[PDB]
This record gives structure tokens, C-alpha cells and sequence, in this order.
DNA sequence: ATCAATATCCACCTGCAGATTCTACCAAAAGTGTATTTGGAAACTGCTCCATCAAAAGGCATGTTCAGCTGAATTCAGCTGAACATGCCTTTTGATGGAGCAGTTTCCAAATACACTTTTGGTAGAATCTGCAGGTGGATATTGAT
DNA sequence: ATCAATATCCACCTGCAGATTCTACCAAAAGTGTATTTGGAAACTGCTCCATCAAAAGGCATGTTCAGCTGAATTCAGCTGAACATGCCTTTTGATGGAGCAGTTTCCAAATACACTTTTGGTAGAATCTGCAGGTGGATATTGAT
């Protein structure tokens, strides 16, 4: 039986080596059309256009996760907490 | 050998007397105002130019100014701004 | 339907970011922040499309919407 | 002839629509510039200046002074959410900062 | 005798209320000319231009101090340390 | 002009203390002042680099305030109050 | 005989000239400006393509994919400073795990 | 509709005569070239406006390159640009 | 520290389906060659604005002490999150039908760019006012010790 | 809770540095009248997008255990803030020299606008390579017991 954190660390290598989409495409399009119809009904989407949203969201959130983890390392911890996410957004000029 | 240069000082003073007839304004604050007006004008005009180029169109109508205002101003600032702008445009078109 | 973004997917995104341990209370703040970003981007993109007098949202509209927020994206036409 | 009324009077504004028109033409934004664009833009500029000037005037009177100085402008911009979101990437000379001390650093 | 931290807290109020320059102008002007002559010999400065540099540097550093102090509050301390500054610079998208 | 030497000594410790007090800091470690002067000098070098480039393009020996405003705007740092 | 060959470039000086004129950047456009700009663009493209090709050799592949571009940009100092505000589709990220989280 | 694909392919055959490139990477390259062209042209237009000048000479492109490229890259970029300009003017 | 034993990657080989590379043509930019304008470079010069330069002071920085209070270091109990196994269903992948738009062309009514001529509001001093900066004095609020 | 001791607001006064108003010009909008584009309206034309439907599968959601991690509680050495004496240097203010801008004029080397004449890169097919997904075998790393 593997130690806790070991299967997680060697997972980090899998995802930092791969580049494929890390989000299921079907739920992501469901949400995109939800918000799009929330701002304007009867809007259509290019197949390429929705792929652009997934890449941008993945990159933004990945960077946010790295910065949150930096906030934890600084706070002398490993477990990320919502106390850390709101710190990153506060220092990001956002 | 004495020169001259245009500025928005007089109009800012007119608006100041509009909203608060008693209050004055210093020269440094006037320079702040000029820089602010110029920055906003540059932002709006730039986004308008990009909007024009994006649609293979070479002219700038008030529609592009309206959409740029909708893109650059956060919320009720954009709502009231569009309201006053449409009021002024509809008042100017009638040429009354 | 935003709840459709599953927990293991957020775990995978965090693991790509280099995080070792994840609290359970993270997922709420995560979906919230994602929803804010998506709402902003879709707002600007839908304005870009609605100005062009069209009903279809092309990828260039998304690229412009992101570029307005200081987030250049390559791979879809600019 | 038709006796001249300026474009500002025809539109009901305080900012000169003609000068904004000249800046739009000579500014290298587009080759041709519509007729309602300078009216619209001058209207928006007047509205925003009126906004920040009213805020600065009230913030100045709350200090019991009758003349707007840069500090009043900084307080007026930083105490509002939307204006601060618009000018988050801006600093004002002679401006100062917003008085804010975290609750952790206060006496107990 | 004032207790430690009290004279410090009431300092924050005065300096957060005032707007004047918190750095002596002569040493700041000496350094600006040092770097400018480091990049090109025989360069002059408008009297107003150096005032522009001081305002920008002061504002930048004040904001950096606020964010560093936020990093300290998050790390559950009050004393700011260089371990906190390099965190702020790393998250500001500038370092 | 002059072979200047040690002008960083002009940024006093109590001056950095005052700047930090404006930033809302209550307690300061001794190791702060070094990193402070370092970051300040780096920022100043960048801004003066861009301003001197603007001047050398403007065919001049004097660095006006507008050059500084442009140099700051290039770094995403708009400044009001010296455009006129 | 073309301007691109007369200047020793691979990028069309004529296309840069047309884009500069029709782009609403300035009323008048110099003659050496499009040459200069096409030269700079060619140089930077050559830089990034050499870096990506070398990274593809380190991966032992003969076809440049987005991952090679991301790795080539993020491993270089100047290019990373230039494109810090940019994301690359199909790109991934730089493999980096903090030293605090490792065993031993 | 125009694109920079062929010229990028030419430069690739210059620096790597055997190696190919994928279509996605080609789109990346085109997007990059357009973004950089936009940066340079924008700073050049602003520089033109700042001096009451209405034309853009290669001097403004050189100063914009010196402003937008950080350090070790701007030297090489200016060298290649002035090289191309001289080689184009002299013949 | 060793050591046996999984599990887990890593290195190299391998076939193939899908992109990739190579070919055969043309509207539209690119190139050449005149007929012109024109911005801007060159030369003075009028003149602000910068750079030194002096000097006392008094405001502030420096150096040293001392104590209180904070950051660092340690222990540890409880719990939260990871690992793993399970089974079920939501996702992908493939294929069709057709419908609602974009996109292409064509042709004007309307809007805007120019080319000149007057009419002013805007700007730069001159001449006036006038809130604000320092400086006192009183009345509170705050802070620290019993 | 009291009480002494500082630090802090608040108002007032006055002289003045600066904000305001008044006046005299003048660059630039406003007005008149042509000449030029262009967005837009109408009609097609394909073309991606949306909506279903099946099936293979692998990822998701659940539940259980357990280990390591995080928060709480304590201690204390050392560090940093407040204080005080000492003395050093940053501020104001004036005046000059002159250097370096701005402003003004003048005249070409260069840029623009067109009229034709080529060249080409873009689009739509025909015909090849090569990383993706696996597969073994070896090389490491982990985890657990001596």
C-alpha cells in the first residue's frame, strides 16, 4: 500500500508531462452554453471557439493553483486552503 | 517665442460649477483632471479603432464608441455613460 | 450545472499545478473563481459578437475578449 | 445664412465636440470618422468627469475645505468600487493612501 | 514610557493621512543621476521630472509593503521578513 | 559630470521605516532594508532605462517629465499629474 | 529582385508595407521601416524555431508540436520575460515540483 | 485571406532543413508573429505622435524594439534590422 | 544500512491512420515607372530652465540601552484527506438530416472627406481677490500605572 | 474604575502664493458648396452547427482505513521598538552662466497617387511519413522486515 502523497506526487509528473485536456468536454460545454444563454439567448458556437475557453480556463486555474501552493509553502504547510486562494487573488492585482 | 497649448481646464471647471457651485479646484488637481480625461479618451478611441478594424470597416460611428464604452466601463458606470451618450447623440442628430 | 465540474477533475488540475495536498473546502472557492472568470470572458466575447451583428460566436471573439483582459492566447488566429 | 450654434450647444454638452472630432481624425484611429462619434465620446467624458468631481467635492467638504486638492481625488477614487476597478492601474501624485489598518495589528 | 507597538500604530495614522514625500529629496535626486549617468554620460533632468520618479517609486513601494504585510498576516505573524517580500514579488506577475 | 559613490546610503533606515508605516506595517525585521533597497534600485533602473531611451529618440540631453510618464506607462503604470 | 531578396530576408516587405499603411498607425510610412520590421520578425521567429527544434531533438522527434514551443519559451530567460502574459494551446506547463513537497 | 505560414516554413527550412512542423504549431507561430507586429507597430505609432511627427521611419522601429525587447535580445534584433536596412539601401 | 519483492517507469521497437507534403492554377497584391507634394532636416537665435554654488540651521539620522514581546522551536491528539476497491452511468466516438446563418456579389442613397471663407471661444498675460498654511489656545480622547 | 500625562482635534487669524476674472488677439472650428466612398439592402450559396441515437469504456461517485498533517498549547532566547543624547546633513533662497531647448524659415530626399504589367501565395485535389498507442525487458524506486 502506497504512502499518502506518493501516488499524488507521481501523479503530478503525469499531468505536468501530458498536455491533453484535463476537463471532460461534455460538462464544460454545458456550462458555457448556460452562461452564454444567461447573457443572451439563442447564441451558437464554433467548435473551435469552445476549445479556446477550455484552454484559457485550464491555464488560468493551473497558474492560480501554483500560486496558492506557493502561499501554502510560505505559510509552512502543504494542504491548500481557501485562506490561501483569496490571498493569491489579492496579490494578483485582482 | 512664447507659444500656446490647448487643454481641458475650462470645461472641467464648467462641470465643477455645475455639480458644486461653491467649490474650487487647485492647479495640480486640474492637471490630474487633464491627464485623466486624456487617458480615458485614448482608451476609448483605441478600442474603437480595434473594433473598426475587426470587421473590415474603415469608419468610426457612434456605435463603436458605444460598444467600446460597454467593454471598458464596469457596470452602472457603463450604463449611465451609454445613457448620457445616446441622449447627446439623439439631441445632436435632430439638428434642432 | 456548474456543479458538473467534478471533484477528480479539480484534483487533476491542482496536481498539474504542483500541489501535493488538497483541502475539501477548496472546491467551493474553486468553482466560484472559475465561474467569475467564465462570466467575465463570456460577457466581453458576447459583446464582441453582438457588435458584429451575428448570432455565432467565433474563436477570434474569444481571443479578443481574453486579450482585453491582458491575457494573450495563441493557437486560434491571433 | 444659418446663425452658428456650436456643436456642444446642439448636443447639450460642455465639452467641445469639434476638438474631439479633430483629435479623432488626426489621431490615427481610423481613416474616416463619423459625425455622432465625437458627440457620444464628449458626452461620456463629461459624465465621468462629473462623477469624479462630485465625489471629490463631497470628500473635500467632509474635510471642511472648499478647494479640491489631489488627496480628495485619491479618496474619491479609492472609496468607490467601480472607479477603483477602472483606475486600479493608476497612481496620483500628491495623493496619499487610503487609511486602512488590518484587524490583526490593532491593540487587544 | 510608551509600550512597544503603540507608538508604531499611531505612526501609521499620521503617515496614512499625509501625502508629502516620505523620502528626502536630495538623496533621491543623487541616486537618479547616478543611474542616469550609469546609462549615458552628461544627461540632464527637468526639475519636475525627478518629482515624477519619486511619486512613482514611493507608490510602488507602498503597495509592495501592503502586500508583504498581507503575506505576513497570512503566515500568522506581524514582523515582515524578506521571505514575505519575495512571495509578493512572485505573485505580482513581475518576478 | 562626477564619479559619484555610495548614494544608496541616502535611503535611510528611518525613511524606509516611514514608507513601511504608510503601507500599514506594524513590526519590521532588520533584514527588510536590504531587499527594500534592492527592489527600489531595480525598479528605478528599469524606469530610467526606458526614459533615457525615449530621450535619446527625442534627440535631446534633458529628461522631461513626459518621458518618465511614458516610461512608466510602458510598464503598465499610468501616472496622472504631470502631463501638463 | 524583390524587396525581400534585395534586403536578404524571408518575410515579404511588401506585406509589411501594406499592413503598416492600412493599419492606421501613421499617415506616412517610411521606406526602410517595413524592411527593418520584417528583419526583426524574421530574427525572432528563427530564434524560437531553433529553440523548439533543439527541444524536439532532446525529445527525439522530427516534428514541432505546441509542447516543444511551450518548453522552448519557458526555459529561456528573455522569451519568458517577453511572453509572461501569454498562454499556448496544447502546450502544457514546465515540470516543476517544489522542494518542500518531496520525500527525504 | 492571408497568413504567414509559408514564410515560417521558409525560416524553418533555413534553421532545420529536415524537420517538419504541425498545423497547430503553425497557428501558434502565426498568432505570435501578428501579436509581435501589433506591439511594435503600436509603440511606433505612439512614438510618432509624441514628437508631432506624422511619418514612421526605421528610427522609430529601432527605438520601439529597444523599448519592447528586454536586454540581451534587443541588441541582436537591432543588429539584424540595421543590417537588413543597409543591405537594402546600398543595393 | 542491506535485501527481496513487487510495482513502476524507462528505453527501444513496431505498425498504422491521420495528418502531412507535394502539384496544378488564378484574383489580388507586389513591382516599375511618371507626376507631384510635403514633412522634416538644417541653421540660427531668442530665451527659459538647468546646473552650480554658498551657508546656517534646525530637523532628522545614528548609535546605544533596555526591556517586553514576538518569532522560532517542540509536543502531541485528533481528525481530515489520500489510497483503494466497486460498480454504474455519463462521455466519446461515429454517422445523418437539414436548417439557420455567414459569406459573396452587386448596386446605390446617404454620409463623409476636401477646398475655401468668416466667426468666435480659448488662451496667454494683467489685474484682482482669496482660501490655506503656520501658529496659539482650549477642550477631549487616549494611554499607561494603581 | 480612577487619575496623571501626553497626544490629538477644532476653531481662529492673517498674510500671501496661488487661484480667478478681465481683456486683447488669433488659431481653429463653423458654415457653404462639391466630390467621393461605403455601409447596407437584396438574393443566393454552400457550410458548419444543432439535434438524435447506439455502444464501448473508462472515469465518477461511494465507502472504508489509516497515516501523517495541522492546529493548539508552551517556552524562551533574542530581537526590535521606544528613549535619549549627539552631531551631521538636507532645505531654502538668490543669482549667474550658459547650455540646451523651442520657435521660425527654407528647401529638397522621400513619400503618395495612379496606370499598367508581372508574381505569387491561396484554394482545391493526389500521393507519403511518423508519433500514438502498445509491448517486453531491463533499470529504479518504494516499502517493509532484520
Amino acid at each position: 500500500r502506497w504512502r499518502p502523497g506518493t501516488c499524488a506526487i507521481r501523479e503530478i509528473r503525469k499531468f505536468q508531462k501530458s498536455t491533453s485536456l484535463l476537463i471532460q468536454c461534455a460538462p464544460f460545454q454545458r456550462l458555457v452554453r448556460e452562461v452564454s444563454s444567461a447573457q443572451k439567448e439563442g447564441l451558437r458556437f464554433q467548435s473551435s471557439a469552445i476549445m479556446a475557453l477550455q484552454e484559457a480556463t485550464e491555464a488560468y486555474i493551473v497558474s492560480l493553483m501554483a500560486d496558492t501552493n506557493l502561499a501554502c509553502i510560505h505559510a509552512k504547510r502543504v494542504t491548500i486552503q481557501p485562506k490561501d486562494i483569496q490571498l493569491a487573488l489579492r496579490l494578483r492585482g485582482e | 517665442k512664447r507659444s500656446r497649448k490647448e487643454s481641458y481646464s475650462i470645461y472641467v471647471y464648467k462641470v465643477l460649477k455645475q455639480v458644486h457651485p461653491d467649490t474650487g479646484i487647485s492647479s495640480k488637481a486640474m492637471g490630474i483632471m487633464n491627464s485623466f480625461v486624456n487617458d480615458i479618451f485614448e482608451r476609448i478611441a483605441g478600442e474603437a479603432s480595434r473594433l473598426a478594424h475587426y470587421n473590415k470597416r474603415s469608419t468610426i460611428t457612434s456605435r463603436e464608441i458605444q460598444t467600446a464604452v460597454r467593454l471598458l466601463l464596469p457596470g452602472e458606470l457603463a450604463k449611465h455613460a451609454v445613457s448620457e451618450g445616446t441622449k447627446a447623440v439623439t439631441k445632436y442628430t435632430s439638428a434642432k | 450545472n456548474i456543479q458538473g465540474i467534478t471533484k477528480p477533475a479539480i484534483r487533476r488540475l491542482a496536481r498539474r499545478g504542483g500541489v501535493k495536498r488538497i483541502s475539501g473546502l477548496i472546491y467551493e472557492e474553486t468553482r466560484g473563481v472559475l465561474k467569475v472568470f467564465l462570466e467575465n470572458v463570456i460577457r466581453d466575447a458576447v459583446t464582441y459578437t453582438e457588435h458584429a451583428k451575428r448570432k455565432t460566436v467565433t474563436a477570434m471573439d474569444v481571443v479578443y475578449a481574453l486579450k482585453r483582459q491582458g491575457r494573450t492566447l495563441y493557437g486560434f488566429g491571433g | 445664412r444659418a446663425k452658428a450654434k456650436t456643436r456642444s450647444s446642439r448636443a447639450g454638452l460642455q465639452f467641445p465636440v469639434g476638438r474631439v472630432h479633430r483629435l479623432l481624425r488626426k489621431g490615427n484611429y481610423s481613416e474616416r470618422v463619423g459625425a455622432g462619434a465625437p458627440v457620444y465620446l464628449a458626452a461620456v467624458l463629461e459624465y465621468l468627469t462629473a462623477e469624479i468631481l462630485e465625489l471629490a467635492g463631497n470628500a473635500a467638504r467632509d474635510n471642511k475645505k472648499t478647494r479640491i486638492i489631489p488627496r480628495h481625488l485619491q479618496l474619491a477614487i479609492r472609496n468607490d468600487e467601480e472607479l477603483n476597478k477602472l483606475l486600479g492601474r493608476v497612481t496620483i501624485a500628491q495623493g496619499g493612501v487610503l487609511p486602512n489598518i488590518q484587524a490583526v495589528l490593532l491593540p487587544k
